[PDB]
């Protein structure tokens, strides 16, 4: 390199001395332990299983912004005064996320809703690679949306397609876990999340299905049980006490919300009612036609004619009369499947998950 | 050197100086607490009968999506999920779905359901993802939900403790393989005894395939296990395993290992070799005793 | 690189750093959890040599008296487990241990619902800023400034939005404490733990800690409890030792948030520890007309729209129900892509949100007494 | 601890009031009167909240109505309302 | 086009010279407005309008055309449009000539900024300490409308303020009439009467709004400049040569060059302070060819007597030589061995500025080696990271040599650092620009750390907000630090405001061409903005950033009175309409020649035809 003469010869002369002198202040215990509390008399509080006692003084190669209360740092030989300071990386030691991962996804299967499906894209992709319209106009856009409904029919299908077109970082939290019989253990990991990850902008949080928490009544604190009430109030502080820029997106897709739903979303936070509606003869067609884009079947059978005369088969319906159909023809070896195996897969959904109230006329 | 330095190896380090000497061992051969990881456990071929509609059911559940999975993506198709076997009490369910390793050239996994639930921080929470990384290390292989499952009589597998909680996993289990991930090369079996507790949340057209029924005892149901456990177990020729089958009643898969087991104990009595029809009818009663109860 | 030649003039000042350690040199190398130092070599009676931990606990009766010379050894001596001063020698006593508190620096929020809030802030502004003008009128008239005060409506419709947009302008400490991680397991991590925050608070002025989800905290019981809501209870009464003796309310208020005034236990709700009460409900029509003001301040919107029949159409509400108003309207100009800010905008907008998207999930039945 | 009668809210009001200016306008057994099963923690607030009416309107000390103006202040839900009365 | 300077060094401009050539059979006008320029050689643009058939193109050859700026505005090539709307033999558009000289586009502008409205602003108000930063934004938010009508109201502007605050007067609100023809009315109401100092300050204001029109002035500016020098304390008259200096974007004209020759001829430093004009004359040539400057500021080295013991006005010498040859290439060969044949104490310290301004936005590998034996010497420095302002790959080859302005044992080398990445984002804001803010005044010496929030402002040009929001209210506690570090942190809200928000000196050109009067006009402020920088020089250094301000525009025109529905990608809207702002993307219909961002003429087929 260029400065390799010039530049470097008043450059090695004080870095190779400067190491010795970190040798003086390091050694090679290189001791791990942890920093509670900044002081601005430079002076620290050691950490270890060991219980040391220690006065130890801050000393440089540290800044205030690097040193943090309560992460690991390093620690003299001798006088174990602090060093350096941790790299935190890979997986914490908090609850279960998700790191990064890019999917295959699209509006494919799902075609057909595109009624719905362009209104979330509204308030969720559009305000992320474009962060403008709010200067000019000044209204603030939701944070997050809620659907309600059946879901892996196209409606949380949908949330799925979405996730892989922010091109951002994605996350995905259990909201199962919090109704464990312990008492207190759901606000404590559920705040971590959201601080922790605070730093990357998109999060686009997506929980399914909980029946648990929600439970106020005429009161807002009843006698009832402590393991399930409680863990909401944690909500009440991320969408409304403690408020972020924008970053962290909460989603939650269960089966019905009605009684869960003014507990949290608060007038205007989360704006989206999403619900599970009944296809009609066009939208049949395209969640139908587009699963066979790939599929091979016998060219005398037509797909619409099913269509006509059927009760509520959505795209998950479709999933298993797909697979049913395709593990009675592979059994041959062949890629096509014939129009008996079609009749007799839809049979055994339809006998089974769907049922009606038997409610005629009205 | 540190480029000859593997991750997590025994090495030799000073005294006082804590200086690394050299490298004396290599990691440590047990691994995490609990491991019930087993690849071609001791159930091969015939150990739990019953197997004759068996095999063909789960024949395209494992093998076709583990062993090549192109053949979806060649008919358009996609890759099933997980299955449900339930059958009659007194089988041995537990050690059946075992076997199902064997013949889909992979691995079997365990794990327990009542331990996976935890109070005050939640482990289990974070031990989904330590599983899934034990899921990630070895691809071949099938994880197992146990301590939910049907070694007997079983009424109530889930509440609104964390006894559900184990079956609401799987909710955002298979939107990881999939709705994330996007491939999956494994599948988790459950299993149950009957159908009470289950949500319509958790059974759907792709996510549970097919609900598999097990056969109900009978005679030639009976001689189930003594067509096999027969064989490490000494008797004598004048055993007749359809004859002294239907002398007994209530016991096909998990009650004639227990009947065999107390045909050993009167055989200690006479202190003899061999083992004939006589000692059977002493067992027949007495364990049928205990099955009565409560 | 920066941080390559900063400790070029840090090392060589590192001696001089070392020139304070150079005063006791013994035992190798102010927040503490407990008093700990290595054999206090330094130290009726003179020299004072206290430590507790797993060996050699120390205890003397007697102290007030210069035996160390300010700082000695481990430079830990001071107040821990209560029952222990070492006050004459500089101390570094009655400091936050180890321990979990959130702690941000200038909460920014701007004004939301004015409509009712006319003279229900100004109650507010009698709380923290009244005494940080005019003190004088406090010890003539005899009259002391409210501290607690009590938050109940429905979760945060502009109810809490005014709770953090005041406390912007008293330009103090702002700690945020909730009660929902407040319970965790043992005994004293909910109370013990935050009576250190409580006892702080009299060491440090000007702070201003407002308790949040009082609903996990308090409430009433019949049975007495099923168990594992005694601690829960605990710190409900927690809080009253600390009002309960002594206490300025100078430098120290307390505020509560929760969903219904009378939820908590009806000995909690007693006066004393709340000296007023905010009442939080939908207020007028005309009222809330500064609202649609204050969101249409730097939102573009056409010359000669009319206000008066746009108010018409939304009935009595608060103030986030009025932007969700203006939240859709703003979505109007996205697809339907409207320049500006329309009048047939708005008028859809109360029909589309409160009518039509509204409908269910809102609170209406659930707020009486109790 | 009892509901305390006309005479014994009077001693109890008396405790408050004596870092207190008044006028000497005050009737002790004319107070107590309108005060119903009010305990010594809500008498306390009347004569705190008392001063707080005089503050916006610039009195040096408080008067008789000032103490009848602690019982319009809101503890109890003594505030106003529409229909009825206007 | 945008190619040329990539793979190979810059060495041969040839690649513009011969690119309209293939355009000959249909006259594509739209790529080819910049070619032949920064040579200096004007033949060849005229001849690239003649193969015009098409009278209505001229409506899109206005808005595209003119924002070529200092290479267009030169005498005859502004006019061009102009000298045949009498006579047309291709048909040019009279109306055309008041599209490219900027005299009807102040209304259409107006007109527009009703769509999202304005926050306006008055009310200087008092605090001396806070009252020249109240009107500093005061006069930048009401640009685009005349607020200055309740300004009149105030008798007093400031009576607080002593020495050069209480000069410069005029210049805070005078850009509220910049380019504002109707507004030199009441601009001229500020001469009489006022304040003594007050008066001096005067025509910093007026020259703001003759940026541009230079020559289009219904009234000559030479005698403007006279007038204010002719006044008693002739140091005002220094003071004044800033106030035409804004002024000074434009055409080539020899008029006030010889007005500024003989005030740099009196040469008395120490007493009146004066003869600077040959400061401001760096904006004077821009882009074309003339040696005439550079042969009066031989004549002032040797001297160097008592009365040239000055460090300042030596000084200043330095940034003039630097932007006069900027992107001109000719006659920046002969001046290479002019100045390094006399040598002095000083003399590579400045020379060395002119030979990296020979090629802007690609760097050269030969001149950056070169310059790093020699500096191992203050203005060699910028000399050499500002040689690529619009190539960001040479910063990662040269993240060593961004090193050799921050590490050292010496404290002056980290007073430089500021401007290495803030002079290249000025224009538009980047990712890892704004990262390097942490930690700047905690320093020990205090002349280390200027251009910290300078730069904020500077960077800052942009949409209505920045990142700067975290630092915004941040920097409001800082005035218990220095007196005047209180009105240095208004100096970055005034730029992100100015022009309500939404106006400011950007990098977007329909000829993908820098613009040279915003480069010249941030470079003619290097070291120090203030006067305690070293020894006293001026505060006026500020409002020399009014010379190259122009609004942008997006529209989509049919005709001048019908316009039409436009489409941009971004959104929250998404597609929005006519009448608003956007950034670097295209629309969705064909136009007929050009279908580019901007004023562009569009078609349609008569079967069918989509009407607004």
């Amino acid at each position: 390199f260029v400065s390799n003469s010039e530049i470097l010869k008043p450059f090695e002369k004080k870095q190779e001395e400067e190491k010795k002198q970190l040798e003086e202040i390091r050694g090679n215990p290189l001791s791990i332990g942890t920093l509670e509390e900044i002081i601005d008399d430079d002076h620290a509080i050691v950490t270890s299983p060991t219980m040391p006692d220690y006065y130890v003084s801050i000393l440089s190669f540290v800044d205030k912004e690097l040193l943090e209360p309560g992460c690991s740092v390093l620690l003299h030989h001798k006088t174990m005064s602090i060093v350096g300071v941790l790299q935190d990386d890979a997986d914490p030691m908090v609850s279960v996320m998700k790191m990064d991962k890019s999917p295959t996804e699209s509006y494919s299967d799902i075609g057909g809703l595109e009624s719905q499906i362009q209104e979330i894209k509204e308030s969720v992709e559009l305000p992320l690679t474009h962060p403008e319209l709010y200067e000019e106009m000044g209204i603030k856009p939701p944070k997050g949306v809620i659907l309600y409904g059946a879901p892996g029919t196209g409606k949380t299908l949908l949330a799925k397609a979405v996730a892989n077109q922010t091109s951002a970082t994605f996350l995905r939290i259990v909201g199962s876990e919090l109704i464990q019989k312990y008492l207190g253990d759901g606000p404590r990991l559920c705040r971590q999340i959201f601080k922790v990850a605070g730093e990357n902008a998109p999060s686009i949080v997506f929980i399914d299905e909980i029946d648990a928490i929600g439970t106020k009544r005429y009161d807002s604190n009843s006698g009832g049980e402590r393991e399930i009430q409680r863990t909401m109030l944690e909500l009440l502080n991320q969408l409304d006490g403690f408020d972020d820029r924008g970053d962290v997106k909460v989603i939650m897709a269960t089966n019905k919300i009605e009684t869960l739903d003014p507990a949290l979303i608060r007038p205007g936070r989360i704006d989206r009612k999403i619900l599970f509606e009944n296809p009609d003869l066009s939208t049949k067609k395209k969640i139908l036609g587009i699963h066979t884009s790939k599929m091979n079947l016998s060219e005398d059978v037509n797909l619409e004619t099913l269509v006509t005369t059927k009760d509520d088969l959505s795209g998950a319906d479709i999933q298993a009369m797909c697979t049913e159909a395709g593990l009675l023809a592979l059994r041959e070896r062949r890629m096509q499947v014939t129009a008996e195996d079609f009749k007799q897969a839809k049979e055994r959904v339809m006998k089974n998950k769907v049922e009606e109230n038997l409610e005629g006329l009205y | 050197n540190v480029k000859d330095l593997k991750a997590s190896q025994r090495v030799c380090l000073r005294s006082d100086s804590y200086m690394l000497h050299k490298v004396l061992e290599n990691k440590a051969d047990p691994l995490v607490s609990l491991m019930m990881v087993e690849k071609v456990p001791d159930s091969t071929y015939d150990m739990v009968g019953g197997l004759t509609k068996q095999i063909k059911e789960i024949k395209e559940v494992i093998e076709l999506p583990v062993k090549h999975p192109e053949l979806f993506e060649s008919l358009g198709i996609a890759q099933p999920k997980g299955v449900i076997l339930y059958g009659p009490p007194g089988t041995g369910k537990t050690l059946l779905a075992r076997a199902v390793a064997h013949h889909t050239d992979c691995k079997f996994i365990r794990v327990s359901g009542a331990e996976l639930v935890q109070k005050y921080i939640g482990e289990g929470s974070r031990m989904v993802r330590e599983l899934f990384v034990m899921a990630r290390e070895h691809a071949p292989s099938i994880i197992f939900m146990d301590e939910i499952d049907s070694i007997g009589s079983t009424r109530v597998e889930g509440s609104g403790g964390g006894d559900s909680e184990v079956q609401r996993t799987m909710l955002e289990l298979l939107n990881q393989l999939d709705g994330f991930e996007t491939s999956k090369n494994i599948k988790i079996i459950m299993a149950t005894n009957r159908l009470d507790i289950l949500d319509p949340a958790l059974l759907r057209p792709g996510r549970i395939d097919r609900k598999i029924e097990f056969p109900p005892p009978s005679v030639a149901a009976r001689a189930e296990i003594l067509r096999i456990h027969s064989r490490k177990m000494n008797l004598t020729r004048g055993i007749n395993l359809r004859k002294v089958a239907e002398k007994m009643n209530g016991c096909s898969g998990a009650d004639v290992k227990g009947v065999c087991t107390e045909a050993g104990m009167y055989a200690l009595r006479e202190r003899r070799i061999h083992v004939t029809q006589e000692d059977f009818e002493l067992a027949v009663g007495k364990v049928m005793n205990k099955n009565q109860e409560t | 690189l920066k941080q390559t030649e900063n400790d070029l003039k840090d090392i060589e000042a590192r001696i001089k750093e070392k020139a304070g350690v150079k005063e006791s040199d013994t035992g190798l190398a102010h927040p503490l959890q407990v008093a700990r130092c290595t054999k206090i070599i330094k130290g009726e009676d003179a020299k004072y040599v206290i430590n507790l931990k797993q060996i050699a606990k120390f205890v003397v009766g007697l102290g007030e008296r210069v035996s160390p010379t300010d700082i000695e050894e481990g430079m830990r001596v001071g107040v821990d487990r209560s029952k222990y001063n070492i006050e004459l020698p500089l101390p570094p006593r009655i400091d936050p241990s180890v321990t979990m508190m959130t702690v941000e620096e200038k909460p920014d929020v701007t004004y939301s619902d004015v409509g009712g809030c006319k003279d229900q802030i100004e109650k507010l502004r009698e709380v923290v800023e009244l005494p940080l003008l005019s003190p004088e009128r406090f010890a003539t008239l005899g009259i002391d400034p409210p501290k607690g005060i009590l938050l109940y409506g429905p979760p945060g419709t502009g109810k809490t939005l005014c709770a953090r947009a005041v406390a912007n302008r008293t330009d103090a400490t702002f700690i945020r404490v909730i009660g929902s991680e407040l319970v965790q397991k043992y005994v004293g991590e909910g109370a013990r733990m935050v009576r250190e925050l409580f006892e702080m608070a009299r060491t440090k002025k000007a702070c201003i800690i407002f308790f949040d989800e009082i609903d996990a905290v308090g409430g009433a019981r019949f049975d007495d409890g099923a168990g594992g809501d005694n601690e829960v209870q605990r710190t409900m009464l927690e809080l009253i030792t600390q009002l309960d003796g002594f206490d300025p309310r100078g430098n120290i208020k307390v505020m509560f948030a929760t969903n219904r005034p009378n939820t908590l236990d009806p000995a909690l709700l007693r006066p004393g520890r709340i000296d007023r009460k905010v009442e939080f409900s939908l207020p007028d029509l005309e009222g809330r007309a500064n609202i649609f003001r204050i969101h249409s301040k730097s939102m573009s919107v056409e010359r000669g729209i009319r206000w008066e029949l746009i108010s018409r159409l939304c009935p009595n509400s608060t103030g986030a129900e009025l932007r969700s108003v203006c939240t859709e309207a703003g979505m109007f100009a996205i697809r339907a892509r409207r320049k500006v800010a329309t009048e047939k905008d708005f008028l859809k907008a109360v029909d589309k949100v409160i009518s039509g998207y509204k409908k269910f999930s809102s609170t209406s039945r659930y707020m009486q007494y109790n | 601890f009892p509901l305390p009668s006309e005479d014994s809210r009077a001693q109890i009001l008396q405790i408050h009031s004596r870092k207190m200016t008044t006028d000497d306008d005050i009737n002790w057994q004319e107070l107590a009167r309108s005060t119903d099963e009010f305990n010594g923690a809500q008498l306390k607030a009347v004569t705190v909240e008392a001063g707080m009416i005089a503050l916006r309107n610039g009195q040096s000390s408080v008067k008789h109505e000032d103490f009848v103006e602690g019982i319009s202040e809101v503890q109890a839900r003594k505030s106003k309302s529409v229909s009825f009365y206007a | 086009v945008a190619c040329v300077p990539l793979l190979p060094p810059p060495e041969d401009v040839a690649f513009l010279k011969t690119a309209y050539s293939i355009y000959l059979s249909q006259n594509e006008l739209t790529d080819a407005i910049a070619l032949a320029v920064r040579l200096g050689e004007e033949d060849m643009i005229r001849s690239v309008f003649d193969a015009t058939s098409d009278p209505v193109m001229h409506k899109q050859l206005a808005y595209i055309l003119a924002a070529q700026k200092t290479s267009f505005e030169y005498e005859g090539v502004q006019d061009i449009i102009g000298n045949g709307k009498l006579s047309e033999h291709f048909l040019y558009l009279a109306k055309e000539l008041n599209l490219t000289g900027p005299k009807v586009p102040e209304d259409i502008y107006k007109s527009h900024l009703d769509n999202s409205k304005s926050v306006f602003s008055s009310a200087g108000l008092d605090s001396a300490q806070q009252n020249l930063a109240s009107s500093f934004v005061n006069g930048f938010l009401n640009l685009g409308y005349c607020n200055d009508k309740l300004i009149v109201d105030n008798d007093n502007w400031v009576y607080k303020t002593k020495g050069d605050g209480m000069t410069s007067a005029v210049a805070s609100i005078g850009s509220i009439y910049q380019w504002n023809l109707d507004g030199l009315q009441q601009l001229d109401k500020y001469l009489y009467v006022d304040e003594p100092e007050v008066k001096a300050g005067a025509l910093l204001g007026i020259g703001i709004s003759a940026s541009g029109v230079h020559d289009g002035e219904v009234e000559p500016a030479l005698l403007l400049l006279q007038d204010y020098v002719t006044n008693p304390d002739t140091k005002i008259s220094s003071a004044a040569i800033l106030g035409l200096g804004i002024a000074f974007a434009g055409s080539k004209n020899d008029e006030v060059l010889g007005l500024l020759l003989p005030i740099a001829a009196s040469t008395d430093l120490p007493i009146e302070t004066a003869a600077m004009a040959s400061l401001a004359l760096a904006h004077v040539f821009v882009g074309t060819c003339n040696g005439d400057i550079t042969t009066s500021i031989m004549d002032n080295f040797l001297e160097r007597t008592a009365i040239e013991l000055k460090t300042d006005w030596v000084r200043f010498l330095a940034l003039a030589l630097g932007i006069l040859y900027m992107g001109q290439g000719e006659q920046v060969d002969d001046v290479l061995e002019t100045i390094s044949a006399i040598e002095h104490p000083m003399t590579s310290a400045i020379e060395v500025l002119v030979g990296s301004c020979a090629y802007t936005g690609t760097g050269d590998v030969l001149l950056i080696q070169d310059l790093l034996h020699r500096l191992t010497l203050a203005y060699a420095v910028l000399g050499i990271a500002l040689i690529a302002l619009g190539e960001d790959i040479g910063k990662e080859m040269s993240l060593r040599h961004f090193g050799h302005l921050m590490h050292y044992g010496n404290e002056h080398i980290r007073r430089m650092v500021p401007l290495a990445m803030g002079i290249v984002s000025v224009s538009d804001p980047q990712m890892k620009v704004f990262d390097t803010l942490t930690r700047f005044s905690h320093d020990a010496d205090l002349e280390v750390s200027m251009n910290s929030i300078f730069a904020m402002g500077l960077c800052g040009a942009g949409t209505n907000n920045a990142r700067l929001a975290q630092l915004l209210r941040q920097l409001a506690s800082y005035y218990s630090r220095e007196q005047d570090a209180l009105f240095i942190t208004r100096l970055a809200q005034g730029l992100l405001h100015l022009g309500k928000g939404t106006m400011t000196m950007d990098v977007f050109n329909d000829a993908h061409v820098l613009n040279k009067v915003t480069l010249a006009s941030i470079l003619t402020t290097a070291v120090g903005l203030v006067s305690p920088s070293f020894m006293l020089k001026h505060h006026q250094l500020f409002y020399m950033l009014n010379a190259g301000i122009r609004p942008k525009f997006i529209l989509a025109l049919n005709d001048e009175g019908e316009p039409i529905k436009v489409n941009v990608r971004v959104g929250q809207p998404v597609l929005l309409n006519h009448g608003e702002r956007a950034e670097l993307e295209t629309d969705e219909y064909i136009s007929y020649t050009s279908h580019i961002e901007g004023v562009v003429i569009l078609k349609k087929n008569p079967d069918y035809r989509e009407e607004e």
